[PDB]
């Protein structure tokens, strides 16, 4: 219905239909709140190629950047009390392995 | 919108419509007024180059390849006037348009306010009721036996006649009804 | 010259790119006049009731009634058991049911034999 | 009792009063938009106080005021979390809504 | 979350720079900033992300209100190709939209700056997906470009609107509301940033080129 | 960045990996190493409720800054020395981490240089 | 207050610091607090005083209902419908009381997580362990019974578990 | 508030304004009743440029089928008036 | 239970001895009074059901259903008296008599202590419903609809009769209390499989289960407005109530006999929701929506958990109110324009604003907006299904989307856009119609405040 | 404040909108300059970045490749 | 009539809410829970009059 003439004097202007005219079997699918079949500037099968290519390129590059992350030339951050052993869930009766850091 | 359409467009009408579309899309591409004015004159010239062609076939092929060029080079987002069928205000005020027959269902207390408006409305209703039969008869007179051929309607021709089928054209709600 | 536009189902062919409207014959013009006449006769029939002063109610449209009847009540009288109809019916009717049965039965068998093993992490799962 | 909870709840409570007055005479007049705008500005200036309390002492609270329903081992209650996020986002949203309602009184005048 | 945010900010920014409707441009700007909020959630900086939500509210609401004053003055027209020289015709709207554009682009000592410059700093200095970081930087440049498009097209040049000039921004409601959000967009960043406890271990040590990365990208 | 270029394009064997580091003992090249100390007790960081990532070796300056911000509340611009101190401690922590990275990188290069070249002096 | 038992709903001693001003500037929070006090907390307190004056005049009480202990489903013979009925009603009341016990423990857990702030992962371990013990017990007793549960199905579940445990202990004794 | 209701008189002054700003039309000999092709010696493309100027004037687009027939300034005035609901 | 029942019976001669112009007034007043008295069954002991006598008992499952029945009767009277104005006095009294007999049969069915009495009343409800549909139905198609409604129902319910008498021969009783206390497992044998099927299929066809649902669009569309109201609000819930009662003697067989019914109900949920998207008739759309909702209830009952039973009870009640409201809303427009086609009348919000508000609220409860009880029931069922298997979320999630889609589609098609130009007989809304909508809607909203009342026995 | 249209001319301006616009633009620029005078560190960085190649192996603890 | 808005829209609602919270909601356990207040070295408790000792004589890298 979006393809019809909007400047014509339809009996039902928003539906773009004339009284007594044959109605398409799929009118309720084409009411123009819905599926639009209007001609586009760029061809179908060209929009599809460009969209799929963009998305595939982005996914491939994100996976690549996952293999090759960015970081700074730094050492792992150090925390005082056996890496805060009692702080991160504790269990204060089992003698954690000494995590001890040295100055540099 | 107001004129009855014809069975087809002539070559001349198609050419004029393509001229207008090409100019509008060129204005969309050429934002500034001077640059658009320049390229629009170049367009008019390129259009006038084939103005006086007598071979209908070659004129048709010129029109066809011009349409192909327009389609390849059209603006994907042309300027639209706000109340035009693609505009951002196209049907904005359709929720405010109420048909006039709703006024007859008003409560008498509602019509107590506005007495003069409703007197004048009763006058209009009398006019329509007293014109209807003449309208029908005139339309039956002026119409070929095999039904009408176009959507064109005749005017009034006698002394106190009204143009047939006028009520819903004259009593449109408004275009800014509230 | 310029790259061509090829239409598809969900993006149709523009009218100005249609070779049919640039190859006109007298029979085409007579067809267009016939169509216009049909449109005109229908328009007048509608406008004569629309503008009628004495008419109160909803104008009835036989095209709308034909549409709803064809979409609901005329469908079964015009049905034939065909290879296409039968195969499509079987597929779209019982295929998904068995697909979902396989999926859910597999998942629940995994979960149950995992519970029998004492291996599921069911702590805190009082509500069910 | 500590003011922090009363003010955080009153901030949201007074916003419902112009909705309660929706069926009232004020709605049919041309004074309703100004009334809603004024209500929102008062809500903003009121929500400014719990923000000060948090910015001073870091006060946070949760309020489970009404018990709605309980399903065997699960209890559902009307509860409000009044941490840093709530007390910082409420005045910002009220400020922006106040500005946009004052703007609407002009932009939407002929609606 | 980081990857989803990175693609979203770059894509929306890319769509924005060719739009002709002013509301569409600002909406794509909003989508891009939401993508930035998602990338800063992805690098485990929730508090930083929240700060941006508060900062962005001010100047993005102001940008929309400025666009609205323009639209109403120009008889409900939204296409920037029919908006000419308003830098002089609408002086207060111009001032406000310029200040909002400078806050959106992270101009120093502005509300946008605390929220966005810290986010770019933290995305630069974390163990993060490299593609996400690159897309974030390209989007940071795109933001400057779309903002430039609106100002150049809507406020500079010669008039391109119809000749019956109805331009009038002399209404105290409009002026007061926009001025309120303007004062917000200028000072809220500083005040809020200095009045909250620090939930983030600040990045104090970074190479100078990395430090100027947001600025370098924006100027480009 | 240059370290990423060296690791991903050059021989990654010669670059430290940020996840698995250090691989060498902390006492390998040093004769004696003083182990890093703490100024804030566990109970202090628990009573302050700092955050579990703000409980690093700089947390005493953070407690300074937080108490001083709460003390001079209306004047939110009076806690400048405390902020600078916490920032400076954090910067020194960061340069310590950078020294760890650099120290690790040299050892790997040095170890490869000595081990495979003693293989050199053993192949002939 | 004293209305609820502080042994079932405990809380730590509530240490709060003293204000130590560091500036000459006036604290707007304390002034706002005085304003709030003398505009809100005093009229409300007076209204409550009057309400409780009117309450004291007419004082009446209600009593918690006490239920005897009847024989459970284990000591009911197979088709005795009256013993079965009373045992099933008792089992249902006990199920309700157990739900409320788990509710109390969950309330403790939530209150601790909120109260302890940034230190909840270490400071609420006892609450978490208490919940774990209660949840394990409640799960053994009632999980997987399904709708249409009953004392007989709970007994069958217990007996199945007891058989499995006995057989496991027996084959552990042979080890 | 917005723009004052249009008056046929302002309309017609505006159409005449655009028409004398057109180089192919003699100002000292153009009238509200002058036919475009017949009296002023224009062709269809001139008339198309004229409708496009009129839409640029009044900020609303005119359909091609309707325009084909706006062959004098008075017809343009009548079209704009009946479209925008002006009686005086 | 006698106190509720006798007055309902009294309603019969009260309407037969009333003056010709006072039948509606009298019936409405005393129906409302009966509804008020019934309201007192909501007080429930906790551990067990209230057993008034050997013959009748009330449950927390039962109490909500009875209150909904008694409340629905006066609403049906308000909805009927408009299109029945031209009718003779005797035929109006006969119509009201049909409605009263239906209410009487329904109250007894829900409270009968044993299955044979439940079966007899559950089947007796067929006669007044059939008479209403076929005698007062507007279209020619009503006769076919009546046959479909009768035969689909009896083909399921007669095997149930055989199964019930067999069960009483082997067990000695059909009393529900004895049935519950003396329950024993069902072995896995062909005999037990067919006993399970005969115990389940009647309630399945009442729900209706997808694929056995074809009677419902016919019967619900061809019925008069009160017939449709009672068919959607209450008569569908007989299947759910009966299944919830009967599944106590079916364990542990249900563990695997439920698989095909779960598959049918989930996929057919998706199917009927999608069907609602392409529907040209407005009553047809509401009927299929009912089907989609009852599929959710079937899943909840088949998985047999306390949360699923609670969700099923809440969803049954909420659906009963919402579906009746939607049918009444459609009927007002039908009364205006005398056609059921959805695109005939458009832009009705411009002509009838308060009715548009009623439309919006009904559409919002149909898509289960929080915190309405529609969403409470749906969410509880979805959680139980998630526990049953985590993959159900995909189907459940898809259904939620399609429901929002067709609900707002109906709202937008009927209320928004521009009005059809030709139809000029759309008069203002009557006080009767507005009051009918409010009396549907206010109770639903009120129920949100006290969710436990509609939750059921498991709560 | 009554402003009427002008038809192809620059619109009528009041003194108030000009003074307010210029005041607020100047306020923004003054604020930026004040901040950069007082908090130039937040833009230019405050602590020096160390160069790892400036680091001896005595402080960094690696042996001279013979052990 | 000058200050009639601030008394019926701010003052009356805060009277009802503060009354409701002070005597009804806080009459039950764990309904209003406030995260415990931060303590710093050198702070003085209000209840016990405790003093928490200061924090270990910084290396003083001035
Ligand atoms: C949340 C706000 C709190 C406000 C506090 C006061 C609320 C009192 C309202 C009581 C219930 C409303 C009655 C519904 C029928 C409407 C009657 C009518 O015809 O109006 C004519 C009347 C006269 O106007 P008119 O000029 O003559 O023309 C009217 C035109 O027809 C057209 O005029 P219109 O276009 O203005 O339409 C009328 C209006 C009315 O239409 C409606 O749809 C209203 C009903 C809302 C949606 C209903 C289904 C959704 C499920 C939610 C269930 C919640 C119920 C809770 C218990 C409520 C007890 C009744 O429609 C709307 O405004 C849009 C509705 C969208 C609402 C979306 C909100 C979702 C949930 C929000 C929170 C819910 C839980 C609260 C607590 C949460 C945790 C703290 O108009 C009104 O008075 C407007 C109604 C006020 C809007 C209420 C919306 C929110 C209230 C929801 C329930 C209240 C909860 C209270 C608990 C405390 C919190
Ligand atoms: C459109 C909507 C209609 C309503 C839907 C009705 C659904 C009814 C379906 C009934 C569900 C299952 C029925 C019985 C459960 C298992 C069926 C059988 O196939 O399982 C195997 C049975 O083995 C073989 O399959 C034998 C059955 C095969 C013969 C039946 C014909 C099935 C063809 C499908 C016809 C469609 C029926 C519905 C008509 C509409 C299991 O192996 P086994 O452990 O050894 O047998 C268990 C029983 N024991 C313990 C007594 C021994
Ligand atoms: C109004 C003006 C009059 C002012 C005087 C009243 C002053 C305060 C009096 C309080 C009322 C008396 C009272 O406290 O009784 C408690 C009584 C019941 O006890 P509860 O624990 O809260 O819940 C029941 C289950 N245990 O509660 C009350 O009735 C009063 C407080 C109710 C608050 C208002 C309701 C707000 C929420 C509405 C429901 C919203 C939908 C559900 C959302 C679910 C979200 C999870
Ligand atoms: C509107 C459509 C609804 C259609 C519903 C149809 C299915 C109904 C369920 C099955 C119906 C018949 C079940 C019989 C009633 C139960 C009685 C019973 O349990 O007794 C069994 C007897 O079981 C049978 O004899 C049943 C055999 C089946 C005979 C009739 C076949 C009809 C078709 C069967 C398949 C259809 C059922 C499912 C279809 C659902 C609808 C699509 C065991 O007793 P004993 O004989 O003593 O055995 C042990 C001692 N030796
Ligand atoms: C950026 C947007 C894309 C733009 C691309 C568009 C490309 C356009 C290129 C040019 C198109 C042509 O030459 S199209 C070639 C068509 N040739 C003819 O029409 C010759 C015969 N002339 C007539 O029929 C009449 O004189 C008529 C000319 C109609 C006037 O009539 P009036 O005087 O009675 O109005």
């Amino acid at each position: 219905q979006q393809e019809r003439d909007p400047w014509y004097d339809w009996d039902h202007p928003d539906l773009r239909l004339n009284w007594g005219e044959p109605i398409h079997w799929d009118l309720d699918m084409y009411i123009r709140n819905r599926v639009d079949t209007s001609p586009t500037p760029v061809s179908w099968n060209t929009m599809c190629k460009h969209l799929f290519g963009f998305v595939a390129f982005m996914l491939f590059m994100f996976w690549v950047g996952e293999i090759y992350p960015s970081y700074q030339p730094v050492g792992p951050k150090q925390y005082p009390y056996n890496d805060l052993y009692l702080e991160r869930g504790g269990d204060p009766t089992k003698e954690p392995e000494p995590v001890v850091h040295y100055e540099i | 919108a107001f004129s009855a359409p014809a069975a087809y467009l002539t070559h001349q009408q198609k050419v004029l419509r393509l001229y207008k579309r090409a100019l509008r899309h060129l204005e969309s591409w050429c934002v500034h007024r001077d640059k658009y004015r320049y390229f629009a004159c170049l367009m008019r010239a390129r259009f006038d180059e084939h103005k006086n062609e007598k071979d209908m076939v070659k004129a048709t092929q010129l029109l066809r390849q011009a349409e192909e060029e327009f389609w390849y080079g059209q603006h994907p987002q042309p300027y639209i006037f706000p109340e035009s069928p693609g505009g951002t205000s196209y049907e904005r005020y359709e929720c405010y348009k109420v048909p006039e027959w709703c006024l007859d269902d008003w409560h008498p207390s509602e019509k107590a306010m506005y007495p003069d408006y409703f007197a004048k409305r009763e006058q209009w209703k009398r006019l329509r009721r007293e014109s209807w039969e003449r309208e029908v008869k005139q339309l039956q007179e002026e119409t070929p036996p095999g039904g009408p051929r176009t959507e064109a309607l005749p005017p009034a021709r006698k002394e106190g006649d009204l143009p047939p089928l006028w009520w819903h054209i004259v009593t449109r709600p408004r275009e800014r009804p509230m | 010259s310029f790259p061509k536009y090829k239409p598809s189902r969900l993006a149709t062919l523009p009218a100005t790119l249609d070779p049919a409207e640039y190859d006109i014959s007298p029979e085409t013009r007579k067809a267009q006049a016939e169509r216009l006449a049909i449109r005109s006769r229908l328009k007048r029939e509608y406008l004569l009731q629309y503008n009628d002063p004495n008419r109160l109610g909803v104008i009835e449209d036989p095209a709308l009634i034909r549409w709803t009847y064809a979409r609901s009540a005329n469908i079964y009288p015009n049905f034939r058991p065909t290879p296409k109809t039968s195969l499509l019916g079987a597929l779209f009717g019982i295929g998904p049911l068995f697909f979902w049965y396989y999926v859910f039965k597999t998942d629940r068998d995994k979960k149950e034999k995992l519970i029998q093993e004492g291996k599921l992490d069911q702590t805190f799962n009082i509500s069910y | 009792m500590n003011p922090f909870a009363s003010l955080t709840l009153t901030t949201l409570t007074i916003l419902t009063i112009p909705i309660m007055m929706s069926n009232s005479n004020i709605y049919k007049t041309n004074l309703y938009p100004n009334y809603v705008k004024t209500t929102v500005s008062y809500a903003f200036t009121l929500s400014l106080v719990p923000l000060l309390m948090f910015m001073h002492t870091g006060q946070e609270m949760i309020i489970s005021n009404w018990h709605w329903m309980t399903l065997q081992t699960v209890e559902l209650s009307l509860s409000f979390k009044m941490d840093y996020f709530s007390v910082m986002f409420i005045p910002v949203a009220l400020f922006v809504t106040w500005s946009i309602m004052e703007f609407s009184m002009w932009y939407m005048h002929s609606d | 979350t980081l990857c989803l945010g990175a693609i979203t900010t770059l894509f929306t920014a890319l769509c924005a720079i060719t739009q002709n409707d002013i509301k569409k441009i600002v909406a794509f700007s909003t989508s891009s900033q939401l993508g930035l909020m998602m990338v800063t959630i992805g690098i485990n900086q929730p508090h930083l992300a929240f700060l941006h939500i508060c900062m962005h509210a001010f100047f993005k609401a102001m940008l929309f209100m400025c666009s609205g004053s323009i639209i109403h003055s120009l008889n409900d027209e939204q296409d920037i190709r029919k908006m000419g020289g308003l830098y002089k015709a609408m002086p207060f709207t111009t001032t406000a939209l310029i200040i909002g554009s400078l806050a959106l682009t992270g101009m120093p000592y502005l509300t946008g700056f605390y929220s966005k410059d810290l986010i770019i700093e933290a995305v630069n200095m974390s163990y993060t997906n490299a593609w996400a970081l690159l897309m974030t930087l390209i989007a940071t440049s795109l933001t400057a470009a779309y903002s430039t498009r609106i100002i150049f097209f809507a406020f500079l040049g010669k008039p391109r609107f119809p000749p019956l000039v109805l331009i009038n921004e002399n209404n105290p409601l409009l002026i007061n509301s926009i001025k309120r959000l303007l004062i917000g967009s200028i000072f809220a960043g500083f005040i809020i940033s200095n009045n909250i406890p620090p939930m983030t271990v600040p990045n104090t040590t970074m190479p100078l080129y990395m430090k100027m990365t947001a600025l370098i990208v924006t100027i480009m | 960045g240059a370290h990423l270029a060296r690791r991903y394009l050059g021989d990654a064997s010669k670059e430290p990996d940020p996840l698995r580091m250090p691989t060498f003992p902390p006492d390998y090249g040093f004769p004696e190493r003083k182990e890093r100390e703490m100024v804030a007790t566990q109970q202090e960081m628990n009573d302050a409720q700092l955050m579990l990532q703000q409980r690093d070796y700089c947390a005493h300056y953070l407690i300074q800054l937080l108490k001083c911000k709460r003390d001079s509340f209306p004047n939110f611009l009076a806690c400048k020395h405390e902020q600078h101190d916490w920032d400076y401690c954090e910067h020194l922590d960061y340069v310590k981490r950078m020294k760890e990275f650099e120290r690790e990188r040299r050892l790997l290069q040095r170890k490869k240089r000595r081990e495979q070249r003693e293989a050199e002096m053993a192949r002939g | 207050p004293d209305s609820w038992d502080k042994d079932v709903y405990p809380e730590p001693p509530r240490r709060t610091p003293a204000p130590a001003p560091q500036t000459s500037l006036p604290n707007p929070v304390t002034y706002l607090t005085k304003i709030f006090d003398l505009l809100v907390d005093r009229p409300v307190t007076l209204a409550r005083e009057f309400i409780e004056q009117q309450h004291a005049k007419n004082r009446y009480y209600y009593y918690h209902r006490e239920f005897r202990r009847v024989p459970d489903i284990t000591e009911c013979e197979e088709k005795d419908i009256l013993c079965m009925f009373e045992a099933e009603m008792q089992w249902r009341r006990d199920y309700k009381v157990d739900q409320e016990i788990v509710n109390i423990i969950q309330e403790r857990l939530k209150a601790c997580q909120q109260r302890e702030g940034e230190s909840y992962r270490q400071n609420c371990a006892k609450e978490l362990e208490q919940f774990t013990q209660v949840s394990k017990a409640f799960q053994d007793r009632y999980s997987d019974l399904g709708a249409h549960y009953s004392a007989r199905k709970c007994l069958a579940k217990q007996k199945q578990r007891m058989l499995a445990e006995r057989k496991a202990a027996k084959e552990a004794a042979a080890a | 508030s917005d723009a004052p209701p249009l008056t046929l008189e302002a309309i017609k002054d505006r159409v005449l304004y655009v028409l004398k700003l057109y180089d192919k039309i003699d100002p000292e000999k153009l009238s509200v009743n002058s036919h475009f092709m017949k009296d002023l010696g224009l062709d269809s493309l001139d008339q198309v440029e004229i409708i496009m100027a009129m839409e640029d004037e009044f900020g609303f687009e005119i359909p091609d089928i309707d325009a084909e027939k706006l062959m004098c300034p008075q017809e343009i005035v009548d079209y704009i008036a009946d479209k925008k609901d002006v009686y005086e | 239970m006698l106190k509720i029942i006798i007055p309902t019976t009294m309603l019969l001669p009260m309407t037969w001895m009333s003056k010709h112009n006072m039948i509606w007034i009298n019936a409405t007043v005393h129906s409302l009074l009966i509804s008020l008295i019934s309201l007192s069954l909501l007080n429930q002991l906790g551990e067990n059901s209230l057993n008034f006598s050997l013959t009748f008992f009330s449950d927390s499952l039962s109490a909500p259903l009875l209150v909904l029945t008694t409340w629905l009767l006066p609403l049906m009277l308000m909805a009927s008296q408009s299109h029945l104005s031209k009718e003779t006095t005797t035929r109006k009294k006969l119509y009201i008599t049909m409605l009263i007999l239906l209410q009487l049969f329904l109250i007894m069915t829900f409270t009968a202590t044993e299955l044979i009495l439940f079966y007899i009343l559950f089947e007796a409800t067929l006669v007044p419903t059939l008479i209403i549909i076929t005698r007062w139905g507007n279209q020619t198609e009503r006769l076919n609809a009546g046959l479909y409604f009768l035969f689909y129902t009896l083909a399921g319910s007669l095997p149930l009769l055989v199964a019930l008498v067999y069960i009483q021969n082997t067990t000695g009783s059909l009393n529900f209390l004895i049935i519950h206390y003396w329950s024993h497992p069902l072995s896995n044998s062909w005999s037990n499989i067919f006993m399970w099927l005969a115990c389940i299929m009647a309630f399945m066809v009442k729900m209706p289960l997808y694929g056995l649902h074809l009677w419902l669009p016919k019967a619900h569309v061809e019925a008069p407005i009160a017939g449709s109201m009672v068919l959607a609000a209450v008569l569908l819930k007989l299947g759910g109530y009966g299944m919830m009662r009967i599944t106590t003697i079916l364990n542990p067989l249900t563990n695997y006999m439920a698989y095909p019914f779960l598959m049918l109900s989930m996929w057919g949920m998706i199917m009927t929701s999608s069907i609602c998207l392409r529907q040209t008739d407005l009553k047809s759309l509401i009927a299929y929506s009912s089907v989609s909702h009852m599929a959710l209830v079937i899943v909840a009952i088949m998985i047999q958990t306390p949360w699923s039973f609670m969700g099923a009870t809440a969803l049954m009640i909420a659906h009963g109110l919402t579906s009746s409201m939607l049918f009444c809303l459609a009927n007002t427009n039908y009364e205006r324009v005398h056609s059921r086609t959805m695109i005939l009348a458009r832009g009705l919000q411009t002509l009838l604003p308060l009715m548009a508000t009623w439309w919006l609220v009904a559409s919002l409860t149909n898509l289960a907006l929080p915190p309405s009880i529609n969403l409470i029931g749906e969410l509880f069922i979805i959680t139980a299904s998630f526990s049953w298997s985590n993959i159900t979320i995909i189907l459940m999630g898809m259904n939620m989307m399609i429901t929002a889609l067709y609900s707002l589609y109906m709202l937008i098609t009927t209320q928004r856009g521009k009005y059809t130009h030709h139809i000029n007989n759309i008069k203002p809304s009557f006080t009767r119609e507005n009051a009918l909508m409010a009396l549907h809607i206010l109770p639903l909203l009120l129920l949100t405040l006290n969710p436990k009342m509609i939750l059921g026995p498991l709560y | 404040v009554h402003i009427e249209p002008r038809y192809r001319q620059f619109p009528q301006l009041t003194r108030s909108q000009l003074i307010q616009a210029e005041f607020f633009s100047a306020t923004m620029w003054f604020w930026i300059l004040w901040r950069f005078w007082h908090d130039s560190d937040a833009v230019l960085g405050h602590f020096p970045y160390p160069d790892p190649s400036q680091w001896t192996d005595e402080e960094l603890g690696i042996l001279p490749d013979d052990e | 009539r000058h200050s009639i808005f601030a008394v019926t829209h701010v003052l009356i609602p805060v009277w009802i809410i503060h009354y409701y919270l002070k005597y009804h909601v806080t009459a039950k356990p764990y309904t209003v829970v406030e995260r415990k207040p931060r303590i710093f070295p050198g702070d003085t408790i209000l209840e016990t009059g405790e003093v928490i000792p200061l924090m270990k004589e910084f290396p003083d890298q001035h």
